[PDB]
RNA sequence: GGGACCGAGGACCGCGCUCUGCAAGGAUGCUGGCGUAAUGGUCACCAGCGACCCGUCUUGAAACACGGACCAAGGAGUCAA
RNA sequence: GAGACCGAUAGCGCACAAGUAGAGUGAUCGAAAGAUGAAAAGCACUUUGAAAAGAGGGUUAAAUAGCACGUGAAAUUGUUGAAAGGGAAGCGCUUGUGACCAGACUUGCGCCCGGCGGAUCAUCCGGUGUUCUCACCGGUGCACUCCGCCGGGCUCAGGCCAG
């Protein structure tokens, strides 16, 4: 598809990084830990961090966590959205690497 | 013929009154200092009243109604721009509001007071929804989840995914995807697929 | 500092239901409260072992009276203009959206809400959050 | 929060139901309840020897004194009945659990009975009722365990 | 301040209620072995070192007889024992110094990766250390003269079967 | 001297005193802890104490007599002069 | 033609096969019974097997709306899970244990320094409406003043439970 490969050089590119670094993030003032902590499991080479340490602590942005975790030297970047504590809600962003900017964001519904 | 509008209203009825089991009654109209249905806050009863308001541009006026005029209620109110500095925004209603009784002029600095912080909460807060970029969206409705609902268990069954991966698995032994002496499988399994 | 304002503590004299006699053995009687009026019952007379009644003794401190646990007052709310009218006693009452108000008209309410510091009883509803 | 025991899947399992069947409902649930949790060749030959008078059914729940065998020293209940309807209208729903495992694809050999539930049909209007029953079924394989591989240290 | 009382929220009265000093008890006197009883020290036998304000009490071990530093404790929280030490060469103006309040006590890539993990102990400062070793200088060497005290503060108490407190003379 | 329970009220106003402020018309000060859980609710079960038939209708007595298998809906001081 | 009437145990006995079905020798007595869906699109075809029945599959926004059909209460019943018990237990007060559920203050204001930008600033110009001295636009600018925003620095106030 050469209209998919020009639109998003980065997914569809020649060779991708060996080892994708994943870093799994919940909703904001979350409280779906062990929810979040399963789906980093499912992922090869990914760690779980809450979003906010306390209640009443600095309330991160996804853009943020992104610009961080790139610099940390992370593929991707997850974050489980809850509704009646649960998770309801995937959303998948590439963080890429170098310094092509962080690509498509795909977000998702999980139901069952 | 003040008291007698308030025996109406009170006693009676009134359109802007709004009752709760809480104890207090409210006042619905938008002229009002405080939202309560008491005597010196009525808009209706008082011939004489002053109140703070503000305008979507931001401007916050301070409205003044006299006597003189109630026969005509569309030239009723004097609308009269408050300064953005505070201190003497305080002042222009002592200035105004003078030889007034101590209730208007104590609830119209009041009301001054909670509009200039709801406009330095309303840019913090907006500072803050810009940077997270998250948004409260409606959920979705109920006959759109009763469908997403039907149609994920027809696709369940349609999938028969225990089948399909066993399908995919033989699939890939098959045409040497493994590769030659698999750690996948049994050498006794792979001599009965020669 | 946003919060109620300062009460003094809320002491509720009796945290459970009065029950209506014999309610739990039979299924067409309700448990709402109906006060025994045979000139035998056991409840009506105040044996010890049995049943309270309620009684103007039991009646909350008037300092206190409706007040929610954070201290607030309940207010139902069924549009935007409804939380504009608790402007000037956001510290005092908190908006309770109606059940019957839509998802949109939620959002409307609660985004006013926020911009008024007025404190919401059920801001999760038929919302949920997209980044 | 929690969460309940998900369903067996639907491609491991196989369901029958009968509805408004003309046979007592307090001798089907007796008869259902000595068979649930066997094995699917268990159950068919126990409801056929029940309808050639050789092994009884055990009555529990609801029990009449009618019969004192020594068939229920392998059940620990002195009161035993043959049903012979309850065993044909069980077996026949057996059967058809049989053939839709075998269109869906299922081992015929290694199916257990996990599920059996009898219900009330609607009463036969006619001073004299009739208790007609609905009996609902669920089959699925035995559950497969597969050996771990041992971890790598990296 | 800046804002106009926007609310009817009434200031309280003026309380009458003036702070006294707190009068310690007679047999809390510069020097005295303690027993604490609560704490993560519990048991362990300590010297005492300045009467501080509301009921607080500066005590050290000291560190090398039997682990306890520089420390607060309250008085309720503390028995005192009838044997009494001498202070003598003790720099008075050490302790003066150690007695003071603010002694004891005191949005980036660091800030959010750290969300969770435990934190590392900390090791002691410079000044601690230094200011231990100052004070307990003179004072274990008034502990070495009088007999078998040095076994006694690095012991713990206990009670044993027919121990009754409400007999025990301390 | 030791202990327990309690802190109602909410600008000032009074009576006073040991008068640069006080213990004098009602609790403040200092320190700590608190969000993968402070603190509650519901159900099930154990435990200590208490009580263990409702409406009517009599009696010195209900331990009399009448009614009560259960649940839904209906169901009895109304309207005229 | 109407109604401060009733709304399928109501309202005429009958909203529908209603003086019908049925009973009595006869005179006479006399019921129960409304609601799929917007549209039958009222489930083709495969496969069980003797049936007012299933399993697949299809129609439909929905079939947990399938001519047993809008919603679908309680009595009563079955399966699964937790706990208990042996003529116990049930209700009142008070803890404890387990399971599930919830989630505390909505957590902010104020000063100082630098830059940027708008004004209600300028005895600036022009216009509009007015209650005739008050408001609103358009164009000018930053000497003064006041607001915002951004980047630094500082201080204060914060809900509850203990000691
Ligand atoms: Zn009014």
């Amino acid at each position: 598809p050469d209209s998919l490969t020009s639109q998003f050089p980065n997914l569809f590119a020649d060779e991708p990084p060996p080892v994708p670094k994943i870093l799994v993030t919940t909703g904001i003032n979350g409280t779906i830990h062990k929810e979040a902590e399963e789906i980093a499991s499912i992922f090869p080479n990914a760690t779980y961090i809450r979003r906010t340490a306390h209640r009443y602590a600095y309330k991160y942005s996804v853009r943020e966590i992104a610009k961080f975790a790139k610099n940390r030297g992370y593929t991707a970047l997850l974050v489980v959205q809850e509704d009646q504590k649960r998770p309801s809600r995937l959303v998948v962003v590439h963080l890429n690497g170098e310094g092509v900017p962080p690509g498509p964001t795909l977000t998702y519904t999980i139901r069952n | 013929s003040d008291e007698i509008v308030w025996q109406i209203i009170n006693q009676q009825f009134c359109a802007f009154k709004l009752k709760t089991t809480k104890g207090q009654n409210f006042c619905r109209n938008e002229y009002s200092v405080s939202g309560l249905c008491n005597r010196q806050s009525c808009p209706l009863a008082n011939s004489r009243y002053a109140t703070v308001r503000q305008s979507p541009k931001g401007t916050i006026y301070l409205y003044i109604k006299t006597i003189e005029r109630s026969h005509m209620p569309s030239k009723w109110w004097e609308k009269i721009k408050l300064s953005q500095n505070y201190q003497k925004a305080l002042e222009q209603i002592d200035q105004r509001l003078q030889f007034f009784p101590k209730f208007l002029i104590h609830k119209c600095k009041q009301r001054l007071t909670r509009l200039v912080q709801v406009a330095i909460r309303m840019r913090r807060i907006a500072a803050e929804e810009a940077r997270l970029g998250e948004k409260l969206v409606p959920k979705m409705a109920p006959k759109i989840k009763k469908r997403e609902e039907a149609r994920e268990r027809k696709a369940l069954a349609a999938a028969k995914l225990e089948r399909t991966i066993e399908r995919e698995l033989l699939d890939r032994l098959r045409q040497g995807a493994y590769g030659d002496q698999p750690l996948n499988c049994n050498p006794q399994i792979w001599k009965k697929v020669l | 500092m946003v919060a109620a304002k300062k009460h003094v503590p809320i002491v509720k004299k009796r945290t459970k239901r009065f029950m209506r006699h014999q309610s739990d053995r039979f299924k067409c009687l309700d448990s709402a409260w109906r006060k025994p009026k045979g000139i035998d019952n056991r409840v009506r007379r105040r044996f010890k072992g049995n049943l309270a009644m309620p009684s103007i003794g039991y009646g909350s401190n008037k300092k206190t009276k409706h007040m929610m646990p954070s201290g607030h007052k309940a207010f139902l709310v069924h549009n935007v203009k409804d939380v504009e009218l608790l402007l000037m006693h956001n510290r005092t009452y908190a908006a309770e959206i109606a059940h019957n108000v839509s998802s949109r008209k939620r959002i409307d309410i609660i985004t006013r809400a926020k911009q008024l510091g007025v404190k919401v009883t059920n801001a999760k509803a038929k919302v949920t959050t997209e980044v | 929060v929690r969460y309940a025991a998900t369903e067996i899947a639907p491609t491991k399992s196989a369901r029958a139901r009968g509805s408004y069947l003309r046979v007592s409902f307090k001798n089907t649930r007796e008869t259902a309840q000595a068979i649930n949790g066997w094995k699917l060749q268990r159950a068919l030959t126990f409801l056929q020897n029940v309808i050639d008078k050789k092994e009884a059914v055990p009555m529990r729940r609801y029990a009449g004194s009618t019969g004192r065998t020594a068939q229920g020293k392998q059940w620990g209940v002195s009161r035993a009945r043959w049903p012979v309807k309850s065993a044909q209208f069980l077996i026949g729903l057996l059967k058809n659990a049989e053939a839709n495992a075998d269109a869906k694809g299922l081992d015929t050999g290694n199916l257990i009975i996990k599920h059996i539930q009898v219900n009330q049909a609607p009463k036969q209007r006619r001073p004299y009722m009739s208790n007609p029953c609905h009996i609902e079924l669920i089959l699925t394989e035995a559950e497969e365990t597969v050996q771990k591989s041992e971890a790598v240290v990296r | 301040q800046k804002w106009y009382p926007a609310e009817d929220e009434a200031q309280p009265k003026k309380v009458r209620k003036a702070v006294r000093p707190w009068t310690p008890r007679k047999s809390l006197q510069p020097g005295t072995v303690l027993i604490l009883l609560a704490g993560r020290f519990r048991g362990k036998r300590v010297v005492l070192l300045k009467c501080l304000d509301q009921g607080v009490l500066l005590v050290t071990g000291p560190f090398k007889i039997n682990g306890v530093p520089l420390r607060r404790v309250n008085a309720r929280y503390v028995i005192a024992t009838s044997v009494k030490v001498d202070l003598t060469g003790v720099d008075q103006a050490k302790i003066d110094e150690v007695a003071q309040p603010k002694y004891f006590t005191a949005a980036s890539e660091e800030a959010f990766f750290k969300q969770g993990e435990k934190p590392q102990k900390k090791p002691v400062s410079s000044t601690r250390a230094a200011d231990q070793k100052a004070i307990d200088k003179a004072l274990i060497a008034n502990i070495k003269k009088v007999d078998m005290l040095a076994s006694y503060l690095a012991s713990s108490f206990s009670l044993r079967k027919g121990d009754k407190p409400h007999l025990m003379k301390f």
